[PDB]
């Protein structure tokens, strides 16, 4: 079996150049065709183009003033480079071998076939998120909640690097806590909630703050939180 | 999008009518996982692949390419793409369809929804996020609508992958990017989270 890995050197700021290489293990690309596909939030499964030895090569018609896919032989690597990046470019992108056919329907001398590309192994594909993202501290919002519980909580926005801490009144506080993992924003910052699951009746009795500590930017939030 | 029990065969099509002569690949791609080609040149199957799955034929002139599995298994619960070669139609760069496939018979929890509205703070900043909180569900696999109004929206949209909870169920978080503006003019914005076939919809109003 034949696999294959996408990877990035890292971190694409916008007008910048995206490189990414797909390292092919199990096989030579010299024996093979190779397609690079990606999916952009923006859009759907979009097929990138695809590149051979021989010199059969071809690029989608809207990538192809700024990508170019190369071979190398020596690093038995397949790359794929995007000019001037930018969060249109963001999205996950895979590497692929391509085996292709005939499909004649007619008599061969009248033109009356064409050639087909099909993708049988696939990489598990790699994510690129296009910013300028830098060291910076979170901003800290609550998140307001008869009968029954309730959920309360404190926004973490736009902060980055990972990693950030929460705790509420000061640790006095763990019973139904639950911090979400961050999500990463097409910005490149990071966003996380966390809630705590109360009693209604308790609205009024307890008071309720978030602790939120983000040590890059050495950070110490303390939101109070109510309804 | 369709929903199929164990046992029972699953139809799915995709692409637009044909013009002159095709050969269509099937693509299959399960969350967070890598695609397969499960069809090629229309009815052709690679190794592997069963004989449960099958394609249409590239006949007659003008029939949507579509996708047969039989006696339907967990296993195929997935996003089925197709990709159409059409001797009269220029070289496709997109990929098309997209449908889920999602099998009954599993065992399972579903999930339960959060929906915040905009913080009265972040609004004075002039910024404005729905968040969705969606836990203890099973397997580790959603998919998170947001509805402007009875609309869809589609940007500003931001979901992470699920991640296993202490309890060994999932949680997960989608965000909606959203400018005061289009918070307030709105009657309300939905967080719709289905899970193996079942939607759960919460709504807010600003
Ligand atoms: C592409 O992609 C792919 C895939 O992916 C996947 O899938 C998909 C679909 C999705 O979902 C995603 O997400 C995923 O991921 C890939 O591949 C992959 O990879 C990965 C990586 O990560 C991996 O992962 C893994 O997984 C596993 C599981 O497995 C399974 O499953 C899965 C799914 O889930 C799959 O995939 C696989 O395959 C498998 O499957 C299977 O298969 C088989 C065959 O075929 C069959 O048969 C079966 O059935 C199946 N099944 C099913 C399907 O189901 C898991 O498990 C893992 O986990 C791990 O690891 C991690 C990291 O990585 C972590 O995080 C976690 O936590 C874990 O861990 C662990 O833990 C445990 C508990 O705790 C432990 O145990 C313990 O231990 C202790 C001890 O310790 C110690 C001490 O002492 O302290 C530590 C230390 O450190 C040490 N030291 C040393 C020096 O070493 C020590 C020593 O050892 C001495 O001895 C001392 O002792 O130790 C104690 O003992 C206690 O008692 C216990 O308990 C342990 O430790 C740990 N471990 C570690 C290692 O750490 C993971 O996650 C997977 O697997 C894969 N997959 C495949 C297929 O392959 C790839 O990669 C891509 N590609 C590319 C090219 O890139």
């Amino acid at each position: 079996q034949m696999q294959l890995q996408e990877s990035g050197p890292g971190l694409v700021k916008p007008s910048e150049t995206l490189s990414l290489t797909c390292s092919v293990s199990g096989a030579s690309i010299s024996d093979s065709y190779w397609s690079w596909i990606r999916r952009s939030p923006g859009k759907g499964l979009e097929w990138i183009g695809y590149v051979h030895k021989s010199g059969d090569t071809n690029y989608s018609p809207s990538l192809k003033s700024r990508v170019n896919l190369s071979l190398d032989t020596s690093k038995n690597q397949v790359s794929l480079s995007l000019v001037a990046a930018t969060a249109a470019d963001s999205g996950k992108y895979y590497c692929a071998r391509t085996l292709h056919g005939r499909r004649i329907y007619g008599i061969v001398a009248f033109n009356e076939w064409f050639t087909y590309f099909y993708m049988d192994v696939w990489g598990n594909g790699t994510q690129v998120t296009v910013s300028s993202a830098s060291t910076k501290g979170p901003s800290v919002f609550p998140l307001a909640p008869s009968g029954g519980t309730a959920a309360l909580g404190c926004l973490v926005k736009d902060y980055f690097p990972e990693p950030v801490t929460v705790s509420w009144n000061s640790g006095a506080l763990t019973s139904g806590v639950h911090t979400f993992p961050a999500v990463l924003q097409s910005s490149g910052l990071y966003s996380l909630s966390s809630v705590v699951t109360v009693p209604s009746s308790s609205l009024g009795t307890q008071t309720y703050i978030c602790n939120v500590n983000h040590k890059p930017s050495n950070t110490k939030v303390d939101k109070r939180v109510e309804p | 999008d369709i929903s199929v029990a164990p046992g029972e065969t699953a139809r799915i099509s995709c692409g637009e009518k044909s013009l002159g002569s095709r050969a269509v690949q099937w693509y299959q791609h399960r969350a967070g996982q890598a695609p397969s080609l499960i069809i090629y040149n229309n009815q052709d199957r690679p190794s592997g692949i069963p004989e449960r799955f099958s394609g249409s034929p590239d006949s007659p002139f003008g029939t949507t390419a579509t996708l047969t599995i039989t006696s339907v298994e967990a296993g195929d619960e997935a996003d089925y793409y197709c990709h159409i070669w059409d001797s009269r139609v220029p070289t496709k760069w997109v990929f098309g369809g997209g449908t889920t496939l999602t099998v009954l018979g599993q065992p399972k929890a579903a999930p339960s929804v959060t929906l915040f509205p905009p913080s009265s703070e972040e609004l004075q900043a002039n910024k404005a996020t729905l968040v969705c909180l969606i836990s203890d569900f099973y397997p580790g696999a959603v998919t998170v609508a947001w509805k402007a109004d009875s609309s869809p929206v589609k940007a500003g949209v931001e979901t992470t992958t699920p991640s296993k909870q202490s309890n060994n169920k999932y949680a997960a978080s989608s965000y909606l990017s959203l400018t005061p503006e289009q918070w307030k003019s709105h009657r309300s914005y939905s967080c719709q989270v289905t899970h193996e076939g079942s939607t759960v919809e919460k709504t807010v109003a600003p």
